DNA sequence: TTTTTTCGGGGGGGCCCCGGGG
DNA sequence: CCCCGGGGCCCCCCCGGC
């Protein structure tokens, strides 16, 4: 079949700021800016799939109305954003003459700005300062640290947080009512639990479950979305008896096709974020995990190495 | 490239249609359902080597486009340059342009995407998002830790399990029928045991076993043929070595290990691995025994991986097992 | 020097033919048979299809016993062809189960022989039938004017939109610095029937194409004084340059309208 | 044409006069005095230093943290004295070729715009090269060209940067008059903040201003931006929203090496409650703030603390030994990372082995001042001496039978007794004999001097050589220079 | 004049005066040099390995092997980094020390040696048998310092072009040599000379140089202090003669190197004071030693053996010291920053002593 | 209160030289 | 026959985890 069904993440992409769930204070501030005007230079940072690009695009659209095509310059990682681009194309756009309503300005949307080089960011400083009377800059990124401090000083920082389960449930129920999707409470709970606050992941998983099995229940959802292996690793590391940990390693991870490198990296991350355990014990476990990781990187990616790592961790925890 | 019979069995038996992919019924059924109703999302296939990821995606491409799929899909792998410039130009042009031949959607297959740099993966995000209406992406991977979270968020994940026993048996039966070969039940059991869920290993070992027979038309492949061609220890050898280590004195154990190894020129690594597999089923009273066994045997394996003195390593294995089991008494 | 022997009386014609599409594709399969040589290639981005045909009237002599497929890298072939003078005949030579192709430049007046060998490559490409389509609009215009228009519009944007309407052909480009639009109308001059612009329209069309691909395509203007453009909605655009015996065709897919 | 209500406050309330700039009054006055006396120094060829000592520098270098007002101060001082400004920034191309083409021709050229506009100094150029820190590159980046121009220029030159303590700024070590801009005090900025709040018609508590200034870390521009964004919706900045505003606008600033070392070696963060507040992830991120120097600082400063995390029965020395062992393991991991395999995925592990774990084993209160790593200079010195040893060894290859290490450990102590001791004992009469030895091994006077520096401990030759009478050394030099000598490596 | 260690160096196999069995074996090797395999001479430093290699070359080819010249070769890395290599060459053999290029030594193996290996000899160098010599000898000094990648590159170069070149490698120890290289070479042990042989050589030098000697016991003491190192013994004899106006007395003390004295002082300080401040001063001393081209491994070995010679320490302390020395010598082998490992070793020793 | 090693990738400055126009 | 535009190498400089 040569036909394609439009993904719901695109079919139901919010078109106004009112349709964005979560981060109520930030969305309210953006709505106030849009209604009033005089948008300042801004940087929006957050985790994947929470509504940063959506928020920026909605703000630009509602601010510029019919002048969106002429007054918005969008550049992302898929485009060229080198020093030459910043020095010529962005500067030309900033210097461009364009009559706008009394309190509107041209907008440069640098999406995924954390991937820009230091030279381009340095070049942007004087362009931002000189033409602030007609152009304003909006950055969207996952890691705000990558933005050089001089740019951060000129921008307003609007940090986004993970969406709560309530907002995810609300959006999922809205989409279900729109699409007439048969569902059960356990299915939605499983979808939300596996999404981990990522709206895009939740919507994609729901659509995949509906396409593959129709009924959105726990069984079908788990048949589509696998159990997060980080939780399996956390269970493995916190097991009381070494036999239980070895059984988990052999049955839930090794026989499921997970590579040793993935297992060791996940173990390192989970041990790092294991606040329940004392810091010194975590440091010892991290040392052992690093030894095993180096051994695996040298090419000995066997199950015996992982079993030995588990045994050493068990000895440490005793 | 004269005929298909001049190819290695791994390539000669590559599945051509989804119906020939075995051991992945869940994934195959789900993807076939997606394709039938035109509801194909962006796909990620994560799995260990030789499970059928590339075969499955190529078969899906054939199912969608037909015999001329090669000119209707954009396939890139680790052997090709997939830098940020390639993503910006070639992938972007393919994703934003109509098909030359047909009027259907466009498929991009990034095989071995875990070898792609972070910059290219980041550049792919907006390409994937912007052209979803007419383009789909398929990513294939063995190591998920090399994939950026942004890319993972945009794809629906399917895990290719290690091939179950039954799929391997059925594929072996097909190969035996095609090649006019006889396989004994014990030989099949040993082949499946040594495969570890990888079809390529099964096919290579079977081809070697066929080459090892004097008269393949009537001669049958037995477990002895498998062990000889693969040069692997027999279960009896492992059991005898373990019994000598656990029940005899140092001199007798050393002599038994040396004699067993020299009888067929076995490798110490294979003996260590087989003994570890055997010991994994033992019911041990004290956990310290298992801890010491695992740690010392892992150390010996790591040392062997870098070379060293074989005799000292074998004596180390014997001593480690003896010392570890000394703790079971009390 | 037994199976395939094809002599170009002028060695520059083959060089021009190769140069017409060497920047579009790299690996090309040449199929040589009794009635001449054919070739089909697809760009790496799979957006452009190049189809070359040369009949036996284009050779001083031509002999092929059985069909032969020669896989070549166009960069190496262009390098070899650049080593021949314009006053030398060029013979292509190939044998049974060939691993190489021999290019022999002969200058009888100076009695100069220059023989080169190019190793063949194994290309798994099956000639895909370019099924004929009843195009909505078909026009023909001098190649030089089309090249000039394409080059001028490529300076403004990376996409060029062609609109065919009753008695009008429009090329439009929109970019960061500005926009441009060139409008032409069918015009016939009996005094000089080489500057004429001919159009036959059945349904108006509007299609956008990448500027880089058009820039690559216009490089075939050195082969013919005229270019024929066939456009139809829901089908690739065909750009044809006619040779003495054969032709060079470019099938370019339009950009998705979204 | 542009309505004043559509302008950013940072533009609306920009300092229009030198007396309107808050803070760094001393640096502004120093710059004013230096630029006002540039002509006087020029008449003296920049030789006679003045009362302030700013008479030997023909170019000023203003540096400080972001947002203090360096650019505005430089521009205003330029205009007040009547000069014409030729300003460049990272938005322009400033490579070797472009620098040699555009700005090189203006360092001694009259200003046509200055001529047409018309003070006695309005026809001259004050070149202001802003954002020099952004001039990415080495020799071709133009940084070296600007350093050279700071040595040769007929008109005043001003360079503005942020991080002067950067390797790329080394060529400017001593070429310019340094001028520091520091985080302005809260009192200086409070008046302007109150004025802006009054004009913008929103409630601002005077006390809250101090917390706001602390949040921005002395960044006036960021303070005004925060004020604008807060007043957008919340016009009542009371004491019930101080925490929320401060936490929403807390700039993420990468700590500097000394600050990283001080924070990592503090014992509070390694306590139960401190660890709960400052987690292990936070410590790893602190390492990642500067992963090239953090391990070096930890190694330098892990023996100069009073621990507060010692275990019952553990002494300071045992904790130090454990930290040293983990530092060695981290060094091995670092070698693994920077190899042909490029195993950068082990970077987090290194963070734990090189910095976090050893610091946690000796964390406490600093028993002094955080010192910069001494390993870099020692490594450079070792490389220099190894190059000298290689040169000496390959000069003496034809006569000796040994490797360079064998030459250092065995031959040189005996060479000393034939090269230096006879001078100390016989005096001038030891000249010829010494040269004879120098001839048998193809030794040059430079080789003699280099050899005389390798010795350590009780055989250091510094004072001994310095004590030789000048006549003996002069005779040695003259006799060496007045004769032909053999050559070993006669490259052609 | 030239130092007595260099002036009296033997120039032929028949001129050797110690380890007669090794001389006979080398003469057997040189009897039919046409099929001579690649050689790897391993032994303690300062024993006469290079002298014996040169003597063997002279026996195979002739005295002309001692006419040595020095040339300079250029190399370019992937980053267009220009590197200089000093090559000691003879009409019959070449000498190279690839460790001088550090991690770039591979290049020397990949380009220089290969270039010599691919080039067939076309010089009519008539030999004793009457037929011209066929292969060109290449000596690799400090072969134990080669990186593993360079050693790997050496393998097929040795195997393929054996007819054109033959390799002679010299090493203090074979532990850093990879197994494939040892498999490809004929291993030759070079034992250190006995005390009697060292005394005989020293007495010969004394009588040749007309040095006043009170008794022959001074030569025995020098040989004992040299610990079997002949170069060290000869240089020490020359230094003592210079310090005593070419008149050695029975009470003349043994002269020790400056770095040895510094290491002994450090050992005494470590044994006396065991604290963090002492550790900081020890770090300063270690930095001073390392800055002046004292290898880290030499420092570790000397420190360990000096500590083991202390008379106050008991058996447990010495056992702990040697265990820590082994561990940290491995760490140095696998590390980059030597000061880190040396400081760790000193801290562990300080903890153990308390 | 100052300043190091390696591949591979990516970026950015600098020519070089073929082609095409006048 | 000579000058100018713009493709292609060549060289050097900086990053690298979550
Ligand atoms: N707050 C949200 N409300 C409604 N839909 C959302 C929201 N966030 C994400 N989505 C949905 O998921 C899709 C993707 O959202 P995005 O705005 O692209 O997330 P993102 O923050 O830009 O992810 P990254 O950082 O670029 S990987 C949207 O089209 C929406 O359909
Ligand atoms: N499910 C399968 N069914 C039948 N044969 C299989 C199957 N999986 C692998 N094989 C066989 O092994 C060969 C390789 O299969 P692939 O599809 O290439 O596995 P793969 O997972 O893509 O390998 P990687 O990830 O590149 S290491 C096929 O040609 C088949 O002959
Ligand atoms: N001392 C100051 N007094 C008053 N306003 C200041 C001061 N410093 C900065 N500002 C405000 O912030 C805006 C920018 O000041 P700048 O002169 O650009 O500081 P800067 O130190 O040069 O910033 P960098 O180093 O280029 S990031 C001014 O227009 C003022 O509105
Ligand atoms: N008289 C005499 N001196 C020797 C002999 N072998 C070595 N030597 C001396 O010992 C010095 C050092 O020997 P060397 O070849 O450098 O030892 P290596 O470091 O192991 O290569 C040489 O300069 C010789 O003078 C020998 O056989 N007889
Ligand atoms: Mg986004
Ligand atoms: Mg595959
Ligand atoms: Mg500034």
């Amino acid at each position: 079949t040569l036909s394609l069904q439009l993904p719901w993440v695109e079919k139901y992409r919010p078109q106004v700021l009112s349709d964005i769930v979560g981060n109520k204070e930030t969305i309210d501030r953006l709505q106030q800016i849009a209604k009033d005007g005089n948008m300042p230079h801004m940087i929006i940072s957050g985790m994947p799939g929470i509504g940063k690009t959506t928020s920026v695009h909605c703000l630009a659209h509602e601010l510029l109305g019919r002048s969106y095509a002429d007054g918005v310059l969008e550049l992302n990682a898929s485009d060229d954003r080198g020093i030459d681009v910043v020095r010529n194309q962005i500067k030309h756009f900033a210097q461009k003459k364009l009559h706008l309503p009394p309190g509107k300005h041209k907008i440069v949307i640098l999406d995924e700005a954390d991937s820009m080089t230091a030279g381009a960011q340095q070049a942007l400083r004087r362009t931002m300062e000189l033409y602030s009377n007609s152009t304003r800059f909006a950055f969207a990124c996952n890691q705000s640290n990558k933005i050089i401090e001089p740019l951060q000083s000129r921008c307003a920082i609007l940090r986004y947080s993970k969406l709560s389960d309530e907002d995810v449930l609300k959006r999922l129920l809205q989409i279900i009512k729109l699409e007439d999707v048969k569902y059960t409470n356990d299915g939605l709970e499983a979808i939300i639990f596996t999404a981990e606050g990522d709206m895009r992941q939740a919507i994609n998983n729901l659509q995949s479950t509906v396409a593959g099995h129709g009924l959105v229940n726990a069984d079908n959802v788990f048949k589509i979305v696998d159990s997060p292996h980080p939780l399996i690793v956390k269970k493995m590391l916190l097991a009381s008896n070494l036999e239980d940990s070895i059984q988990i390693l052999r049955t839930d991870l090794w026989k499921k096709g997970y590579s040793s490198i993935d297992i060791v990296t996940t173990s390192f991350r989970v041990t790092k974020n294991l606040a329940q355990v004392k810091e010194s014990v975590r440091l010892e476990m991290i040392k052992e995990i690093g030894l095993t990781h180096m051994r695996i990187l040298e090419g000995v990616g066997t199950y015996l190495q992982l079993a030995s790592m588990l045994a050493k961790i068990h000895k440490l925890n005793n | 490239k004269r005929s298909k019979e001049n190819l290695p069995w791994v390539e000669k038996y590559r599945p051509e249609t989804l119906d020939e992919v075995y051991g992945q019924n869940e994934v195959i059924t789900t993807v076939r359902k997606f394709v039938d109703e035109g509801k194909l999302p962006h796909l990620l296939f994560y799995g260990p080597p030789g499970t059928g990821k590339t075969s499955t995606i190529v078969a899906l491409a054939r199912e969608i486009y037909g015999k001329n799929y090669s000119n209707m899909v954009l396939e890139l792998n680790a052997s090709d340059d997939r830098g940020i410039d390639v993503v910006r130009n070639q992938i972007k042009d393919f994703a934003s342009t109509r098909q030359i031949f047909s009027k259907g959607f466009k498929l991009i297959i990034l095989d071995e995407a875990d070898a792609m740099t972070n910059a290219a993966q980041n550049a792919l995000r907006r390409v994937i998002e912007r052209y979803t209406k007419n383009t789909r992406f398929c990513v294939l991977a063995n190591y998920a830790h090399k994939l950026t979270p942004a890319l993972l968020s945009r794809c629906t994940r399917f895990r290719f399990q290690p091939l179950p026993q039954e799929a391997i048996e059925r594929r072996i039966a097909n190969v035996l029928v095609h090649e006019k070969l006889k396989l004994s039940p014990n030989a099949e059991k040993a082949l499946i045991e040594l495969s570890n869920g990888d079809m390529r290993r099964v096919l290579n070992v079977l081809q070697s076993c066929k080459a090892t027979l004097d008269n393949p038309d009537e001669d049958e492949i037995s477990d002895d043929v498998i062990y000889e061609c693969c040069g692997a220890p027999r279960p009896s050898d492992l059991k005898a070595v373990l019994k000598s280590i656990l029940e005899d004195d140092w001199g007798t154990a050393h002599y038994t290990l040396n004699k067993v190894r020299s009888a067929k020129g076995l490798a110490l690594i294979d003996l260590i691995e087989g003994i570890v597999k055997i010991l994994e089923d033992y019911e041990l009273q004290n956990e310290e025994t298992r801890v010491h066994l695992l740690t010392k045997l892992a150390d010996i394996e790591y040392s062997i991986s870098k070379g060293g003195n074989d005799q000292i390593q074998g004596s180390a294995v014997i001593g480690a097992i003896k010392a570890s089991f000394e703790n079971e008494t009390k | 020097a037994s199976m395939l022997e094809a002599k170009f009386e002028e060695a520059s014609l083959f060089k021009r033919i190769i140069d017409g599409f060497k920047d579009c594709v790299q690996l090309v399969n040449f199929q040589c048979k009794e009635d001449g040589i054919i070739a089909q290639a697809v760009d790496d981005s799979r957006v452009l299809l190049v189809s070359l045909e040369i009949g036996v009237e284009a050779f001083q002599e031509y002999r092929c016993d059985h069909p032969v497929t020669l896989g070549m890298d166009l960069t190496s072939l262009s390098k070899i062809l650049r080593c021949g003078n314009n006053t030398d005949t060029l013979t292509l030579i190939a044998d049974n189960t060939p691993d190489s192709i021999i290019l022999l430049f002969e200058d009888t007046k100076k009695d100069r022989i220059a023989e080169y060998s190019l190793k063949l490559m194994d290309i798994d490409a099956d000639f895909l039938k370019i099924e004929e389509l009843q195009y909505d609009s078909t026009l023909s215009l001098p190649s030089s004017e089309f090249s000039k228009i394409v080059r001028d519009l490529s300076q403004l944007s990376d996409s060029i939109n062609i609109m065919i309407t009753k008695e009008t052909i429009k090329f439009v480009a929109d970019g960061d610095i500005g926009s441009g639009s060139v409008i032409i109308k069918p015009f016939v001059d009996m005094e000089h029937p080489e500057t004429s612009i001919k159009l036959e329209m059945d349904q108006p069309v509007d299609l956008t194409f990448g500027a880089k691909y058009l820039l690559d395509i216009i490089k075939g203007s050195s082969l013919s004084d005229r270019v024929g453009i066939r456009l139809s909605s829901e089908a690739p655009a065909l750009f044809q340059f006619d040779l003495k015996s054969g032709f060079l065709q470019f099938f370019l897919a339009p950009k998705f309208n979204d | 044409v542009v309505r004043e209500e559509d302008k950013l406050w940072t533009v609306k309330y920009a300092p229009t006069n030198l007396q309107q700039v808050c803070g760094n009054k001393g640096s502004v006055m120093k710059l004013k005095n230096w630029l006002a006396n540039w002509e006087n120094s020029k008449k003296n060829s920049f030789k006679h230093a003045g009362k302030d000592g700013s008479g030997v520098f023909r170019a000023a270098m203003l540096y400080g943290p972001p947002g203090i007002g360096k650019t505005t101060a430089a521009h205003l001082v330029a205009q007040e004295l009547g000069y014409d400004i030729l300003e460049q920034n990272a938005s322009d191309v400033r490579s070797k070729t472009l620098l040699n083409a555009g700005v090189k021709n203006a360092l001694d050229n009259m200003s046509v715009v200055g001529y047409f506009k018309h003070n006695l100094n309005g026809k001259h150029f004050v070149i202001i090269m802003d954002e020099v820190d952004g001039m990415s590159g080495g020799d071709r980046g133009g940084v070296g060209q600007l350093a050279q121009f700071c040595r040769k220029t007929s008109t005043p030159l001003i360079l503005i940067c942020n991080e002067r303590n950067l390797p790329k700024m080394r060529p400017f070590d001593r070429v310019c008059l340094d001028i520091q801009f520091r985080r302005p005090d809260a009192n200086s900025i409070k008046s302007r903040l109150m004025t802006i709040a009054i004009r913008e018609k929103f409630k601002l508590d005077p006390n809250v201003i101090d917390r706001l200034i602390q949040t921005t870390r002395g960044d006036i521009r960021q303070v005004i931006n925060l004020l604008s964004t807060i007043s957008t919706t919340t016009k009542t900045i009371n004491h019930e929203n101080i925490n929320e505003i401060s936490k929403a606008w807390e700039k993420n600033i990468a700590l500097k090496p000394f600050d990283i070392a001080h924070k990592m070696l503090d014992g509070q963060i390694y306590s139960d409650i401190g660890s709960r507040n400052f987690t292990l992830n936070d410590k790893i991120a602190l390492y990642f703030d500067d992963f090239d120097f953090t391990p070096l600082m930890i190694q330098e400063n892990y023996l100069s603390t009073r621990p507060s995390v010692l275990k019952p029965g553990q002494s300071h020395l045992e904790a130090v030994a454990e930290a040293a062992n983990c530092i060695s393991l981290g060094d091995i991991v670092e070698k693994k990372i920077r190899s042909s395999e490029q195993l950068w995925s082990l970077l987090p592990l290194h963070a734990v082995l090189s910095s976090v774990y050893p610091a946690s084993k000796v964390a406490g209160h600093m028993a002094g001042r955080i010192n910069f790593t001494a390993w870099l200079g020692q490594n450079s010195k070792s490389a220099k001496y190894y190059r000298l040893l290689q040169e000496i060894h390959y000069h003496t290859r034809l006569g000796t039978s040994t490797d360079k290490i064998g030459l250092r450990l065995d031959y040189l102590p005996t060479f000393r007794k034939r090269l230096l001791d006879p001078f100390l004992k016989q005096g001038a009469d030891a000249i010829s004999s010494v040269i004879e030895v120098m001839d048998d091994y193809y030794l040059t006077k430079e080789d003699w001097d280099s050899i005389m520096e390798f010795f350590v401990g009780p055989d250091v030759t510094t004072a001994i050589i310095k004590k030789i009478p000048a006549t003996v050394k002069s005779g040695f030099t003259r006799k060496y220079n007045s004769m032909t000598h053999p050559v070993a490596i006669y490259r052609t | 004049m030239s130092l007595w260690v260099d002036k009296y160096r033997p120039k032929s196999l028949n001129a050797l005066s110690h380890n007669e069995e090794l001389t006979n074996f080398l003469k057997s090797l040189s009897d039919q040099p046409r099929d001579l395999p690649h050689l790897l001479l391993y032994g303690p430093n300062g024993t006469g390995k290079k002298t014996r290699c040169m003597a063997l070359l002279e026996s195979i080819f002739g005295p002309g092997v001692y006419r040595l010249k020095i040339d300079v070769r250029q190399f370019v890395t992937a980053s267009n980094r220009k590197l200089e290599l000093n090559v000691v060459s003879s009409p019959y053999h070449l000498e190279i020390t690839p460790s001088d290029m550090g991690n770039n030594d591979r290049i020397v193996i990949q380009e220089l040696l290969k270039e010599v290996a691919q080039m067939e000899q076309v010089d009519f160098q008539d030999s004793k048998d009457g037929l011209a010599h066929r292969y060109k000898c290449v000596i690799i000094n400090e072969a134990n310092s080669l990186t593993k990648d360079a050693q790997a590159a050496l393998r097929r170069t040795m195997e393929k072009y054996s007819k054109n070149i033959r390799l002679i490698m010299v090493c203090d120890s074979m532990s850093p040599i990879i197994a494939p290289i040892k498999s490809r070479c004929l291993l030759i042990r070079c034992p250190a000379p006995s005390d009697s042989e060292i005394s005989t050589i020293l007495s010969d030098v004394v009588t040749n140089e007309r040095i006043q000697l009170e008794t022959k016991d001074i030569l025995k003491r020098i040989a004992q202090a040299s610990n079997g190192n002949l170069r060290v013994s000869l240089l020490m004899l020359e230094s003592m003669a210079l310090n005593n106006e070419l008149a050695l007395k029975s009470s003349s003390p043994i002269i020790k190197p400056d770095w040895i004295i510094v290491i002994h002082k450090l050992t005494r300080k470590i044994v006396k004071e065991r604290s963090v401040n002492s550790l900081i001063e020890c770090r300063a001393v270690l930095y001073d030693l390392l800055a002046h081209c004292i290898p880290a491994n030499i420092i570790l070995k000397e420190l360990t053996f000096s500590l083991l010679d202390v008379e106050t320490l008991n058996t447990t302390n010495k056992s702990s010291i040697i265990e820590y020395s082994s561990v940290f010598d491995e760490r140095l082998s696998l590390g980059n920053k030597a000061i880190f490992h040396l400081e760790g070793f000193i801290a562990k020793v300080m903890c153990c002593l308390d």
